[PDB]
């Protein structure tokens, strides 16, 4: 919760997970795979994050001591997300954050590459990005037609599948 | 038609400041490896790219996907020591 | 946006009388005072020129019983007109408090919160704030007729907690 | 009221010539009488010592601060009174006692840096209003410029009054610096007893006093007090005093002080002794400003004295307000003045003030009566509960020093009536003009005051023992 | 390592490369080669940096407002509104009293011819 | 370690080598302005004088003045020279792309403009004669008047920022200018950016006629060759300010229509010619407003100081708090507040 | 803020781990240095024996 | 890379270097010439203990209008063992990089709203002061 | 105030060790606030960590001392 | 006592012409100024009494050196 | 905290023993108002707040209308001498 | 001369008169009053005619109020 | 006049070897007919073109580097 | 140009000797204090003595 020094040194330890918990298949995803699935892996582990911070919330003092079978849980669940589009859109997926890894993460850059997955996942992986706290009568924001920020250079490829979406009608 | 003869030095400028950005573009691009550079380092993405440091292995912002973790990502991880702040 | 989630104390009285708010909304001070009340205004804002024409007959600044300017009667009626509505938000604040005569606006206050419970909209009504916010805005306006000798502040927030028995 | 009168009325000076600077102090005259009158009523804001903290625990305004509150508007009154009012319509009187542009403007935004520090809880509202005090004392000394002893006197405040700034945020910063609050629930008697915060408050104690006159510090002010004109000093040595004494009486952060009582009992004896020789009748006056303030010390030693304060705040502010307006008066009647920014300076000058009147004299006689604890006196009273809080809590020693101090304290105020009833040889028989009637009203007040207030001492009492607890 | 520690660093060495060169390249460096009392002033010399001084605080004052300006929605908005309505008649002040005149005394003598 | 240390070699190329041809183009500019031929002598079509300006001006003397400090005259003109260098960090050359990237970037671009007027007031001071103080004192009062109002919009562009970062403006200004919402903005910020230069629509105080044959102290020789490129580097400088703050920056049009017709593919042909486009967009800005600000040195006669104070404090910074006063009221109007 | 605020229990958990393993490493590790002399180790330096990360590392 | 540890006793040194020449100058104006870099030298400790906000804060404000206006004035004269290296963390809690100078803005604003207000008539008498003085009125 | 605040604005390193104080007084009047001072002392390990440095010196010169 | 009082021009302050000349500024204010000219003063009055009207004509386009015609036709006249 | 401790205490000296030149004394002061930030600032860094950043953005705001007064004062201090 | 009428014997006059003379003064100040009028009286008009506000961003995760109910799933 | 247009048509006529030796010679492209040459040897020309300013008409090519 | 510079006087005509004696005695004394004023202000090689005995052999002629 705070910036680093004026020589910070970094350090390691080479120890393990002593006696209790059980490994787990940790997150290998870099930042703008898990940034483009974010909304499928808060929409499916929903009521698990949602249990995460609330026994981080309870256990005061105890805190991160406690919810270890949390952690545990809530985790795996994530990966059993990713490794489904692993098999699932992997070539439009890698495709959103193969123009995504430009524009500096900005959101605002991919929206053509965006809604050619939207009809993926929801077609075999059957989720949704849903915003919550948008009361309706207010359009939500990846859904609109003319954004008035339009991005700067969209990449060459999506663009191409984007019209071959709408010649084979996915679309 | 117009005074080429002024416009001649703020061609010249014209043309340096040009082959400034394409050279800056090409320097910021060799030092990212393909991608563009990042306009805006959030505490946020800081944390994230010391990560991705972290994960992918050696490299800047090589961004793989992969299921799982390799073995050495639970021992790469590291704190940072601040110094005493005398 | 009309959760408190802080500890307030609830029918906590300031005089004999019982109150209705920790701080009046601004609108409702004006909604809500006397008809004795605005003669307080009116007679202050008759005593400042009143006052200088005094001052003047009893010392005169240059020797000679003349009277003053019509730039200084105006400038003398702003702030006569200044003392009045301080006055006036000052007597009419407590009776929210119940610490003074709490008679009719506590049958006023059976009647609004009653007609709009009835309407169905919030007790006090929408502010624009988030509700963290509301928290700290009236914070700053909790209180806040004290002092008016030093500043005046008022309440324009619309927050949701006012001191009420449960909302 | 004050920033709502302040940001009208300095739009209004702007738009205004140089022959209105009386009547806008009229105007401010009547204003904040009427802002006593009208709106005199939020005592009625609590019963039972009820105290609201506004604007997020940043102020606080309680039981106690209110009447001090209350005592500003009520000094400025006179204070306003005096300008804004001439004391004959003479040559001399326009040539003397014309105010500046702008003073007027400075004085409320002194009582807006005053209020401000005794309605503080936060540090950090104390030292924005000792601040804004500062600011203002630094520019009303230096107002009337063209005095060579004003502006070396504004300088000469001025050097102090930095280091007692950072010397105050210095005490702020340590106690940030062990602490992570700035506000004073944080002492509820549990962290004085398992933590040295002594040492720490001590030194933001001395830093908040030595802005008095407290005798480690003791000369500058002195000399400031000759240094300025004679009316611009019946203004700087009160507000200082009382503001600041109001914030340290009203939380107890020194209890016990090894320090502040040895310094109390230093501030007493120099004090009075150095009311000993001097003939410049502004230093003498500002002695008596120092062993006052020397009470005061004494005052902040205890626990819950909110009687005794604002008894002898109330007696002080009337009485040391008092002679000064008698020596003011004083001038007409002497026979050398030098010096239009401060006409009488030697003591001997009113050699024969009661063969011109008798009752300017007798008034003055009565007020250095106040001074010095004359029984039938409101003057008294003062003493006595200062002594009844002070056996309360076992200073004795601080009790026979106060004697000690009394006594050479009484010797040098009489030396003004040593002075002022004697021969004269060259007798006034008729003076042409009078003194302007109301402006000679309000001392007939102030001294009916003094003189008659033991009448009201049993419902002060009473109006003490429901309302501030 | 950075360039920008690198850029702030060069620089006064690139401006050094530049002084000393010409104390390396020139020749003939010094050869042979009343202020009894006054110094004259108005007012509006002296004055316009003392008072240059508040009104170059205020905008360090309000820098931490717009960059939080999301955050103080619709009230902070307020706060502000009321701190610059104070500093904004603290300004018409001086322009009332014309604190930058800074006039001349070459009048044209208004006073006419009157005679005998 | 490498590629960093050329990367800031062809930054310096770009902008150093280019402030010289800057000051052979104001001699051809105010040539065709006032129906004349420019330099034409010197070089091919008459370039590279500068080169030749500088080289005789570092092969002159050192003559120093018997009342000045020769060290305060040391100091004096590498310290403006450095200011003037130093605010060239985050000066954006397309996405992102400055000599180093930090989040607080107007605050660096605005102090060292603020560290801009602390060099020409300590450089009178040295040979202090009541003439070459009292010029100083002259200079610097109208060099922090209008420093003023410079930093004070600075604010209400970032009204519609909130962000302290230089190249997020840009991003933000790809909907829309900001100039054209906000156009008598552009007229003050105009005339308040010819005021924190030497530029004589205002620089009276370079006046040899009132002097004793001073401009400011007449101290030359390679120490004229400071100020002086501290100058010109100051002129291009808050160019390059009004460039991004008020102008379209890098921006030209959308240009992601005629790339997907281009390209099929990133490549570094594709990152070189973005690179171009983005850099000659606020190559084209920067290139007229530099002539701007001859276009108005030629045209206007000089100012008394009277005027120049009665400019700054009574005619444009109560128009700036009508600013202050409408442009918070908008954005509270609607909703709109802009987040980081 | 909706997409980080998903991936923020997911960071969460890991540095959770990351934290019990590194300081109950350092705690055994101290346990290590301090065997054999008789002192305690596992004694936590508070009053309310509760999980926390430690600071104030000795400089390598 | 152990030259990078002592960079905080670097700069302590040098400023206990600058101010014995600020007591020790004959000119006035040396004095506060080396004040300015006094002032260089802790922007600079700020952005080594790392904030690089407040740096630069003092730069625009201390080395911009105060120093200078001193420069300003000055030229109007007449005739002359704790040694344990803290640990950091990482958490994930933050969102959007609400800085120093954001919570500034909103304690400033919602918090201690109060400060600000009355800091407004501290603004105010830096104006009215002066021209308090230095006029004369008619 | 700026009470609970950090430099994000969120809260700062202790908070908890500060508001379990803070539960520790408002449920408990004067003369009564003895039990109270092992969560005072809680907090004050936050600010200064004078028991860790001393936890850890002692360590350091048993590692020094072999 | 009296101003800091400047000498305007050597050389090169008003062009087309050598400009001595004493100011007395009290506060950027000329309270009295005192131009001392001769310095272009070449006499040429003693020499016109030494040249007959026929050669005496090209003294006097030397003089009013920006109107020349001027002079030669005053003197013709 | 050494270094606001160390320029406070010799800005205090520096004052203490420098009367005579008066400007000295003001520029010690400023000082004095430096090295209470870089102990108040490094206390916001270690306490993990910006509550001593509060008071340090105002007392930054203090010791600048501090020099805007005190200035003034010195100005009129001179008008009435000549040097 | 345009010396002056005085704001107080007629004022829409003197706002007229201050338009031909000193536009300094009044276009700065008309500016500055269209500011907090037109922010008082228009945001009513807003909600009421254009359209309402947003929905307030989240600051935090937010945290619902619940039990901790018995959530299976990934046990091993 | 100067613009572009009438300099470029200029060296296209006169041709590139006396082009390269007229820009070091002098900075203008100018295009004459051989009028006469000098018993020093210089050769003169004379501008028939209409794009000319008063007084631009007619020029010296010189013979030696060191002319005046 | 109603005024005059610092030391000029109107030119008036002595009536007697004495008079003009008077002057020529305080025209004297004028040069003899300002002399040290001639050597700072001309820069002359020589001392302020050599100064004062041009003065008085010069009104000896």
């Amino acid at each position: 919760p705070r910036e680093a020094a004026a020589h910070w040194v970094p350090f390691e330890d080479k120890a393990n997970m002593p006696d209790n918990v059980p490994d787990v298949v940790e997150v290998g995803a870099t930042s703008a795979p898990l940034l483009s699935a974010s909304y499928f892996i808060g929409a499916k582990c929903k009521p698990y994050n949602d249990d995460f911070m609330l026994c981080r919330e309870e256990s005061q003092g105890s805190g991160a001591i406690d919810c270890l079978k949390e952690g545990r849980r809530v985790t795996r669940c994530a990966v059993s997300v990713i490794e489904d589009i692993n098999k699932s859109c992997l070539d439009e997926f890698r495709l959103h954050w193969q123009c995504l890894e430009q524009n500096n993460h900005q959101l605002s850059g991919c929206r053509k590459a965006e809604a050619l997955l939207n009809k993926c996942v929801f077609t075999k992986l059957n989720l949704e990005k849903k915003i919550p706290g948008l009361r309706p009568d207010e359009e939500p924001v990846f859904l609109k037609k003319d954004p008035w920020i339009k991005p700067a250079v969209d990449d060459f490829k999506s663009v191409r599948a984007y019209a071959e979406a709408k010649k084979n009608g996915t679309l | 038609a117009i005074p080429f003869e002024a416009l001649l030095p703020y061609g010249i400028i014209f043309g340096l400041l040009t082959a400034g950005g394409g050279a800056m573009q090409v320097l910021h691009v060799y030092r990212n490896g393909g991608v563009r550079d990042r306009f805006a380092i959030d505490q946020w993405d800081s944390q994230m790219m010391e990560r991705d440091l972290r994960l992918n292995g050696g490299q800047g912002r090589k961004q793989v996907d992969q299921a799982t973790a390799p073995e050495a990502f639970k021992h790469n991880h590291v704190w940072k020591s601040e110094r005493p702040l005398i | 946006s009309s959760t408190p989630l802080v500890k307030t104390s609830v029918n906590y009285s300031y005089g004999d009388y019982p109150l209705i708010d920790a701080d009046p909304h601004f609108k409702r001070v004006v909604g809500y005072m006397r008809p004795s009340d605005y003669g307080v205004i009116g007679l202050a804002t008759a005593a400042l020129p009143a006052g200088i024409c005094f001052a003047e007959w009893l010392d005169p600044v240059k020797g000679k019983f003349a009277r003053p300017s019509v730039k200084f009667l105006r400038v003398a009626t702003m702030l006569g007109f200044a003392v009045g509505f301080g006055a006036a938000y000052a007597r009419s604040s407590l009776r929210f408090f119940g610490v003074t005569e709490n008679a009719r606006e506590y049958k006023k206050d059976e009647a609004q919160m009653a007609a709009r419970k009835a309407a169905g909209l919030e007790p006090y009504g929408t502010s624009s704030l988030t509700p963290e916010l509301q928290e700290i805005a009236a914070k700053n306006s909790a209180h806040s007729i004290a002092g008016l000798f030093i500043f005046p502040w008022f309440n324009f927030v619309n927050h949701p907690y006012h001191g009420r028995e449960q909302k | 009221m004050l920033i709502l009168a302040i940001i009208s009325l300095i739009t209004f000076v702007s738009m205004s010539k140089l022959s209105d600077n009386r009547a806008i102090i009229r105007l401010i005259n009547i204003y904040l009488i009427l802002v006593l009158v009208l709106d005199s009523f939020l005592y009625l804001l609590f019963l039972n010592n009820q105290t609201y903290t506004v604007m997020g625990e940043l102020l606080i305004f309680n039981s106690f601060t209110f009447y001090i509150d209350m005592l500003i508007y009520f000094i400025m009154i006179v204070i306003s009174s005096l300008y804004g009012y001439n004391l004959y319509n003479n040559n001399l009187y326009k040539t003397l006692f014309e105010p500046k542009k702008e003073l007027i403007i400075l004085f409320l935004i002194n009582i807006l840096g005053a209020l401000l520090i005794v309605h503080s809880n936060d540090f950090i509202t104390l030292f924005v209003a000792i601040e804004l005090q500062s600011y203002s004392i630094y520019l009303i000394t230096a107002i009337y410029n063209s005095s060579y002893k004003a502006s070396k006197a504004s300088m000469l405040y001025f050097f102090m009054g930095g280091i007692l700034s950072i010397l105050i945020a210095y005490s702020i910063n340590t106690y940030y610096s062990v602490l992570n609050s700035y506000t004073l629930h944080s002492l509820d008697s549990l962290i004085i007893n398992t933590l040295d915060l002594n040492l720490i408050l001590i030194a933001l104690s001395l830093g908040l006093l030595f802005k008095i006159g407290i005798a480690p510090l003791h000369k500058w002010l002195i000399s400031i007090y000759e240094n300025t004109p004679i009316l611009i000093t019946i203004y700087i040595s009160l507000i200082p005093k009382i503001s600041i004494l109001s914030y340290l009486v009203l939380s107890n952060i020194s209890i016990n002080s090894l320090v502040i009582s040895i310094l109390a009992i230093l501030t007493l004896l120099v004090g009075s002794v150095g009311g000993l020789l001097q003939i410049k009748i502004k230093r003498l006056l500002a002695f008596s400003g120092l062993t006052n303030a020397g009470y005061m010390m004494l005052l902040l030693l205890l626990n819950n004295n909110e009687f005794s304060y604002l008894y002898y705040i109330t007696q002080y502010s009337i009485s040391h307000l008092a002679i000064f307006m008698i020596i003011i008066f004083s001038i007409y009647y002497i026979n050398y003045i030098n010096n239009q920014y401060n006409p009488i300076i030697y003591v001997n000058q009113l050699k024969g003030l009661i063969h011109d009147n008798a009752y300017l004299v007798l008034s003055m006689a009565i007020v250095v009566f106040s001074f010095i604890g004359i029984p039938p006196l409101l003057g008294f009273f003062g003493k006595l509960n200062i002594l009844m809080s002070i056996l309360n809590n076992g200073y004795y020693f601080i009790s026979i020093v106060l004697i000690v101090a009394s006594l050479i304290s009484a010797l040098y105020y009489l030396y003004l009536l040593n002075v002022s009833i004697q021969d004269k040889n060259n007798i006034l028989i008729n003076s042409n003009e009078t003194v302007s009637s109301v402006l000679s009203y309000i001392l007939s007040s102030l001294i009916i005051l003094i003189t008659f207030g033991f009448i009201y001492n049993s419902l002060i009492i009473d109006i003490f023992n429901v309302y501030f607890n | 390592m950075n360039t920008f520690i690198i850029f702030i660093i060069l620089i006064p060495i690139v401006g050094f490369a530049l002084l000393a060169v010409n104390i390396l390249l020139a020749v003939y460096k010094p050869y042979n080669e009343f202020n009894q009392t006054r110094l004259a002033f108005n007012a509006a010399f002296i004055l316009v940096a003392i008072l240059f001084l508040p009104f170059d605080l205020e905008i360090s004052t309000l820098l931490p407002y717009v960059m939080s300006i999301y955050l103080v929605s619709n009230y902070g908005f307020t706060i502000v509104l009321l701190f610059l309505l104070i500093l904004i008649i603290g300004f018409v002040y001086e322009i009332n009293t014309n604190a930058l005149k800074i006039n001349k005394h070459n009048k044209p003598n208004t006073d006419s011819l009157i005679y005998k | 370690m490498i590629i960093n240390i050329v990367e800031i070699l062809i930054f310096l190329v770009c902008v150093l080598f280019s402030v010289a041809y800057l000051t052979v183009a104001e001699r051809k500019t105010l040539a065709y302005m006032q129906r004349r031929l420019g330099p034409n002598f010197v070089g091919y079509y008459g370039l590279l004088q500068a080169f030749a300006d500088a080289v005789k001006l570092l092969l002159k003397e050192i003559v120093l003045p018997k009342e000045s400090n020769y060290i305060i005259l040391v100091i004096s003109p590498l310290i403006t020279l450095i200011t003037a260098l130093i605010g060239w960090v985050v000066i954006p050359l397309g996405p992102g792309i400055t000599l180093g990237e930090l989040n607080l970037g107007i605050l660096f671009s605005l102090a060292i403009g603020s560290l801009g007027v602390f060099g020409s007031l300590l450089s009178g001071w040295s040979s202090n004669s009541k003439y070459s103080l009292l010029g100083s004192i002259r200079s610097t009062a109208q060099l922090i008047s209008y420093e003023l109002i410079l930093t004070s919009i600075f604010i209400i562009i970032i009204m519609f920022v909130s962000s302290l970062n230089i190249t997020t403006i840009i991003e933000t200004q790809r909907v829309v200018w900001y100039c054209i919402p906000l156009l008598p903005l552009l007229l003050i910020f105009f005339i308040a950016s010819v005021a924190e230069t030497a530029r004589p629509p205002f620089d009276l105080t370079e006046s040899e006629s009132e002097l004793v044959a001073g401009y400011f102290t007449e101290y030359s020789g390679s120490p004229f060759v400071f100020f002086f490129l501290a100058e010109y580097s100051n002129i291009i400088l808050i160019s390059a300010f009004n460039g991004y703050l008020l102008l379209g920056g890098y921006l030209s049009f959308n240009y992601s229509y005629l790339f997907n017709i281009l390209f099929n593919d990133y490549s570094y042909v594709s990152f070189l010619f973005e690179g171009l486009i983005n850099s000659s967009a606020y190559a084209i800005k920067l290139v007229f407003l530099m002539f701007s600000f001859i276009w108005v040195r030629a045209a206007f006669p000089r100012f008394t100081y009277d005027n120049l104070i009665n400019f700054c404090w009574i005619i444009l910074l109560p128009l700036l708090f009508g600013i202050f006063l409408i442009i918070p009221s908008t954005l509270y109007i609607f909703d709109s507040f802009p987040t980081l | 803020l909706w997409a980080r605020i998903y991936l923020m229990p997911l960071l969460q958990a890991e540095e959770d781990r990351q934290t019990v393993r590194r300081s109950i490493a350092q705690l055994e590790r101290e346990k290590e240095i301090m065997k054999g002399t008789g002192f305690d180790v596992d004694k936590s330096v508070y009053n309310d024996g509760k999980f926390h990360a430690p600071a104030l590392m000795i400089p390598p | 890379m152990y030259l990078t540890y002592y960079f905080i006793e670097i700069t302590i040194f040098l400023a206990i270097l600058c101010t014995i020449f600020i007591i020790s100058a004959k000119n006035p104006m040396v004095s506060i010439l080396y004040m300015i870099a006094l002032f260089v030298i802790a922007a600079m400790y700020l952005y080594l203990i790392g904030l690089g906000i407040f740096s630069l804060l003092y730069i625009m404000i201390y080395i911009g209008a105060i120093a200078v206006l001193f420069l300003f004035i000055i030229t109007l004269l007449d005739i002359n063992g704790n040694d344990y290296n803290t640990i950091i963390t990482q958490d994930w809690f933050n969102i959007e990089n609400t800085t120093l100078l954001t919570t500034i803005g909103n304690v400033l604003l919602t918090n201690n709203a109060f400060i600000l207000l009355v800091l407004a008539i501290v603004l105010l008498l830096g104006i009215i002061g002066p021209i308090s003085i230095t006029m004369k009125h008619k | 105030t700026a009470a609970g605040i950090s430099l994000t604005g969120g809260r700062n390193r202790c908070f908890s060790e500060w508001q379990s104080f803070m539960h520790c007084t408002a449920k408990t009047d004067a003369k009564s606030r003895a039990q109270c001072l092992p969560n005072f002392e809680d907090y004050m390990e936050c600010l200064h960590h004078t028991k860790e440095k001393a936890r850890l010196r002692e360590i350091e010169s048993v590692l020094k001392q072999k | 006592i009296r101003a800091f009082t400047i000498n305007f021009g050597p050389q090169h302050p008003a062009a087309h012409g050598v400009l001595r000349l004493i100011l007395e500024l009290s506060g950027e204010e000329i309270i009295r100024s005192d131009p001392h000219v001769g310095l272009l003063h070449r006499g040429t009055e003693k020499l016109i009494e030494y040249k007959t009207y026929m050669q005496a004509l090209p003294y006097f386009d030397r003089l009013d050196y920006v109107s020349m015609m001027t002079n030669e036709q005053v003197f013709s006249l | 905290m050494f270094i606001g401790t160390i320029i406070l205490v010799l800005s205090f000296l520096g004052f203490v023993f420098n009367r005579r030149n008066i400007i000295l004394a003001f520029i010690c002061l400023e000082t004095m108002l430096l090295g209470i930030n870089l102990i108040l600032l490094r206390n916001s860094v270690l306490f993990d707040d910006i509550s001593g950043s509060l008071f340090a953005i105002v007392i930054i705001i203090l010791a600048g209308v501090e020099s805007a007064i005190g200035l003034s004062l010195l100005v009129s201090y001179y008008r009435l001498r000549g040097v | 001369i345009n010396a002056n009428p005085g704001f107080w014997n007629g004022p829409f006059r003197y706002l007229r008169w201050s338009a031909h003379n000193r536009p300094h003064l009044f276009f700065a100040f008309a500016i500055g009053i269209a500011g907090p009028v037109a922010a008082l009286t228009l945001t009513p008009l807003r909600r009421k005619y254009l359209y309402p506000d947003h929905s307030p961003l989240p600051q935090s995760y937010p945290l619902p109020q619940r039990a901790r109910e018995g959530l299976t799933g990934f046990d091993d | 006049s100067s613009s572009l247009y009438r300099v470029l048509r200029n060296a296209w006529e006169v041709g590139p070897r006396s082009y390269w030796k007229q820009l070091n010679s002098i900075g203008d492209t100018k295009s004459g007919r051989l009028v006469g040459t000098d018993i020093y040897g210089n050769k003169f020309y004379e501008t028939d073109h209409q794009d000319e300013i008063h007084l631009r008409t007619r020029y010296v090519e010189y013979k030696e580097k060191d002319y005046d | 140009a109603i005024i005059a510079t610092a030391f000029a006087e109107t030119v008036k005509f002595s009536g007697s000797k004495q008079e003009l004696q008077k002057r020529t005695l305080a025209l004297y004394r004028q040069f003899l204090r300002g002399a040290p004023t001639f050597a700072d202000l001309y820069e002359v090689q020589f001392s302020i003595p050599t100064i004062r005995t041009k003065i008085r052999q010069e009104f000896e002629r």
